RNA sequence: CCAUAGGUUAAUGAGGCGAACCGGGGGAACUGAAACAUCUAAGUACCCCGAGGAAAAGAAAUCAACCGAGAUUCCCCCAG
RNA sequence: UUUUGUAUAAUGGGUCAGCGACUUAUAUUCUGUAGCAAGGUUAACCGAAUAGGGGAGCCGAAGGGAAACCGAGUCUUAACU
RNA sequence: AGGACCGAACCGACUAAUGUUGAAAAAUUAGCGGAUGACUUGUGGCUGGGGGUGAAAGGCCAAUCAAACCGGGAGAUAGCUGGUUCUCCCCGAAAGCUAUUUAGGUAGCGCCUCGUGAAUUCAUCUCCGGGGGUAGAGCACUGUUUCGGCAACAACCCGAUGCAAACUGCGAAUACCGGAGAAUGUUAUCACGGGAGACACACGGCGGGUGCUAACGUCCGUC
RNA sequence: GUAACGGGGCUAAACCAUGCACCGAAGCUGCGGCAGCGACGCUUAUGCGUUGUUGGGUAGGGGAGCGUUCUGUAAGCCUG
RNA sequence: GUUUAUUAAAAACACAGCACUGUGCAAACACGAAAGUGGACGUAUACGGUGUGACGCCUGCCCGGUGCCGGAAGGUUAAUUGAUGGGGUUAGCGCAAGCGAAGCUCUUGAUCGAAGCCCCGGUAAACGGCGGCCGUAACUAUAACGGUCCUAAGGUAGCGAAAUUCCUUGUCGGGUAAGUUCCGACCUGCACGAAUGGCGUAAUGAUGGCCAGGCUGUCUCCACCCGAGACUCAGUGAAAUUGAACUCGCUGUGAAGAUGCAGUGUACCCGCGGCAAGACGGAAAGACCCCGUGAACCUUUACUAUAGCUUGACACUGAACAU
RNA sequence: CUUUAAUGUUUGAUGUUCUAACGUUGACCCGUAAUCCGGGUUGCGGACAGUGUCUGGUGGGUAGUUUGACUGGGGCGGUCUCCUCCUAAAGAGUAACGGAGGAGCACGAAGGUUGGCUAAUCCUGGUCGGACAUCAGGAGGUUAGUGCAAUGGCAUAAGCCAGCUUGACUGCGAGCGUGACGGCGCGAGCAGGUGCGAAAGCAGGUCAUAGUGAUCCGGUGGUUCUGAAUGGAAGGGCCAUC
């Protein structure tokens, strides 16, 4: 009738909530399919290809909002 | 290997053949030897008589076990660059 | 009778320094040129069971 | 499809080559663009494409 | 024509039976492959012929590897 | 007994007595346990037969590499990372 | 004369009843068809199993026939059904995920047991740090919706009113993740290794798809 | 076949609010007893008393035993 | 006449008759690894195979497809023969790079090649097929009749609500007081039709359907009577079944239809003759249904093979000649 | 030597004649007061027929088998892999023969970098220009665009234009995410060589998420890894690839 399928997992989300043990690049958030929904920022860059926040230098994770019109943003400051 | 139907682990992983067809005949002696090669020279052979080797072995290491001791001479055989050491050092030559 | 060993297993694992076996991976010898090189560079080398399934392993190659 | 598959070929005696597709069937000319030769370990002129 | 074929006689010997083992002629399928043709079961079961106390085999147009071994047969290894 | 679930109107058994179903050989890996220990152990066979002899040989102390090969390193690589 | 007519023997078998643990593993009784013919009967013979014979029903081939009976291969195979025998003590599941010519079977993971290791590992509560777009609500947006206002029937726009799983300019509880702390908890936690069984679940509560917000219905999440 | 309180029967033996008392389980306590683990007197291998705690259980795992036939200890021991 | 011995006797098989087709005899064909044998001590007025099934009047159109028959010019094609090019090796050549003869080898396949298939023609008493949209009419109408589009060609005679018609008890007529059956018609044949024969047909039939006279206990509606059981006594003496029984009704409960649970009603203990509503009564591990990577036999342009039939090459297999 | 011959000679293709293999289920003779069989003679046929080995065709005559699963019983119908949204209870993940769509590719630029640009739509005024081209202004503000579904994203634009290019590079990879597993994904940084830029710096294909097939058996290129007496070689391994 082609009501049906469906794609597969897809995780995709927050893996590394707020401050964590932030290793040499854990993921901190792997949201693809985005650049608003997670930004790119402090230590913490990379944004892979499938927009996933890479995450630098080991440290916390923050979870911020700055620059205009909202705009998350996140980074990993020092522990 | 049977799991139910999907290909077994020892089917969906390729084969990386290649059999030495020589390392066979060649053995792998230890610094822990020689002191019981009965008496010096450590002949290519002697070894095999010395029950240690194989009476197909051709060739052979001595490698570093870690003795020694007694001073003797390896004689038609190879032997490591640590191993080339402590045989002489305790007195020992090497054939080559 | 001698436990007879599943040859076809025997050509594609050897057991390592110890109760490992490290195999060779798959998806490297079939269309490759859609494939990318750093997948396939990530390929070439060699892998341990991964120990889910080395209970298999170690019944196929009772001599291993 | 339509996409043919192509080997990039070394300028250079090596051997080596990459691989890709080409669309024949509106770009007759072969294709060109310089890549690494790993065997001489120097960048080179590739050649060999539809 | 010869000569054979054929015929008669005599002297010898065979014939048939029998548990396995043994050599030879011929030779399944169920089964396994989680189906099924290649493959397996298996040269097994089974049929047939022949022989002895054993049979069969056997004195290299064998093997090894530049050193050499030295018919055949059976056991243990080599090695799942 | 089988089932999500049986007094079940689901299966089995008229009753009794006797019989009636995880064994055996070899191989491989563990656990316990005894022997010995970087050594352990013999196989056939001999036999003055459960001895004693026989160590052919098997496992372990060295691993890495497809291999040549190298070796407490070794592969990978032009790279001594 | 006649595969001629009526009708015993002889051959046959259309109907009914009775029998159905029968007198009988197909008969008895009363009727019925053929009865010089492709008739009927005695004795002996010949066709043998994938073969025979068949005025053809797969019928018959010793009460056996879509491939006889006997012995063998043979303890064929049986992911199916049944059955599995003395006692006491400790722990204690699953009825799920993913593959599967797989779906009432298996295999890896999960859950049970046993051994060995290892840390304030793990749990509850408190507090601290997080991302959230569910409930709800709302109507800028995407659609849907009225009622009024400036359109030779009406959209657009404006004000007033609603609706939404695939709407969101808002937004909980709360779950979850990480950090710190006390107490409690025979380590409850993680890792590796010996043995598993289990992958038919059922009902009730709550949140839902489906069904009729029907079903002791069905498919999920969770207790 | 009373068949829409289990029945009798109830005007309160129904309902509402408030309050006390009582019945009520294999739950809790008491008394005696058993086994696993931690603890104390301890003792001082060991082992028992005092005590904290645990002891429903299919598939299944782990741990202890009973009894049966036959071998040795048996030319013993028991037995008309 | 024959048939499912043991639920089918028939409309089924057979039949004489008809037709097609094969077979020249050491016949075709069949049993058989073969020898041999049947066919037949027969020989085309014979024998085998196939289909139709007395007889009467008959048996239309389609050869596209499959099969069979003839052709076989051309295209494609087996084994066979093996051109030709390539490679390995190495004497020699060379300080070396490489080149390399001959031989031996590995490979390459020119070329030669029959039937078959493609192709050309035929053949339907060979297997088979015989029209769609819908074309143009007394109110609309409706579209049997038949235009047009496409078929290998589009059902002729005869028959038709039939052993064939779904709607269906079609409609009408007959028979009856009343007839879903029956008989005679109509034709709108879901989906007849000409030897997998069409329509008829005297006679025949333990054949299907309908009607009538006679006849009756078939029935209204059962009554009496004669015998064999049943019942009683004496003798002999089974069966299936069976967890254990101290083996009631109801209403509810419950794995969902209760002698056994809850409530309640009822009920002194035990036989004998009768009856069958229940013990989901007894009997057969449901035959229907699904499932098993179960079985069997059967079918075919499923797959893979194979006997048989048939092709060519070499062998047994020789001598000449013409082209 | 090179075209066409003539004889010669060879060797194939046909086709005739012969006899002498071979056939004879014609006749006769002997074994033999046998229809068998064998030998002999004669006639007919004759290198044909036929048989063996090889080979193309034919071959349900016979044989062994296959002929899926899901499924609100089965079948019919539909479905089977991958991507997107809702279902999904604000982490991940979740079922139905639940509600809706898409993929099996496309690009040598539609990749890289540097430099620059920014819409849709309406109003007004303008030759042919009208509903709707191009032009001027104003309002408007991601309602445009995005190679192709849907979701999320995008102005520092990923959207648009151009110059120059080949980083759609080779070897590796701290550390993670996601899977029962096979495996899939993200990845800063290092080494060698590129490109673009004054430079910082960016580039290991495309805004991302579909565009896919494990193993085996082989084909090709490379390699002095191995190569069964030795040297080679065949073959094997390894790397790239079909
Ligand atoms: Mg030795
Ligand atoms: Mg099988
Ligand atoms: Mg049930
Ligand atoms: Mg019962
Ligand atoms: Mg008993
Ligand atoms: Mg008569
Ligand atoms: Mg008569
Ligand atoms: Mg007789
Ligand atoms: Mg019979
Ligand atoms: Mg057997
Ligand atoms: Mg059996
Ligand atoms: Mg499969
Ligand atoms: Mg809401
Ligand atoms: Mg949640
Ligand atoms: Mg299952
Ligand atoms: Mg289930
Ligand atoms: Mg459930
Ligand atoms: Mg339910
Ligand atoms: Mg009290
Ligand atoms: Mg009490
Ligand atoms: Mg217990
Ligand atoms: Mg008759
Ligand atoms: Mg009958
Ligand atoms: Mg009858
Ligand atoms: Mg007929
Ligand atoms: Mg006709
Ligand atoms: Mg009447
Ligand atoms: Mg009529
Ligand atoms: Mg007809
Ligand atoms: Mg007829
Ligand atoms: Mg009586
Ligand atoms: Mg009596
Ligand atoms: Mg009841
Ligand atoms: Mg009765
Ligand atoms: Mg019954
Ligand atoms: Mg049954
Ligand atoms: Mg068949
Ligand atoms: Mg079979
Ligand atoms: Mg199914
Ligand atoms: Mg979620
Ligand atoms: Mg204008
Ligand atoms: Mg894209």
């Amino acid at each position: 009738g082609g009501s049906t399928r469906n794609g597969r997992d897809s995780e995709a989300k927050r893996l590394g909530v707020k401050r964590f043990g932030g290793e040499s690049v854990l993921a901190g958030s792997i949201i693809v399919r985005q650049r608003g929904t997670k930004f790119h920022a402090g230590a913490n860059v990379g944004c892979g290809r499938d927009h996933t926040l890479f995450a630098k230098a080991d440290g916390k994770v923050k979870f911020e909002v700055k620059g205009p019109k909202n705009r998350k943003f996140i980074s990993i400051e020092a522990e | 290997g049977f799991e139910g139907g999907q290909m077994p682990l020892y089917r969906r992983l390729p084969k990386f053949g290649f059999t030495s067809r020589k390392a066979a005949i060649t053995a792998e002696i230890r610094l822990s030897d020689l002191a019981k090669v009965e008496g010096g020279v450590v002949d290519l052979n002697t070894l095999k008589a010395a029950n240690i080797i194989g009476i197909q072995i051709e060739f052979a290491k001595v490698i570093l076990a870690g003795e020694v001791t007694t001073p003797v001479t390896v004689r038609g055989l190879r032997v490591t660059k640590g191993a080339r050491a402590a045989i002489e050092a305790a007195g020992g030559k090497i054939e080559e | 009778p001698k436990i007879k060993t599943v040859r076809g297993a025997a050509k594609r694992f050897k057991k390592t320094g110890k109760g490992g076996f490290k195999h060779k991976h798959a998806n490297l010898r079939h269309i490759l040129t859609k494939k990318a090189t750093k997948r396939k560079r990530h390929l070439r080398p060699k892998a341990m069971v991964s120990k889910g399934d080395l209970g298999l392993v170690i019944a196929c190659l009772p001599y291993a | 499809g339509i996409r043919e598959k192509i080997k990039l070929v070394s300028s250079a005696g090596t051997g080596h080559f990459y691989t890709t597709t080409k669309n024949k069937r509106t770009k007759p000319e072969k294709l060109e663009l310089k890549k690494f030769d790993p065997v001489v370990r120097q960048h080179v002129i590739y050649k060999e494409a539809k």
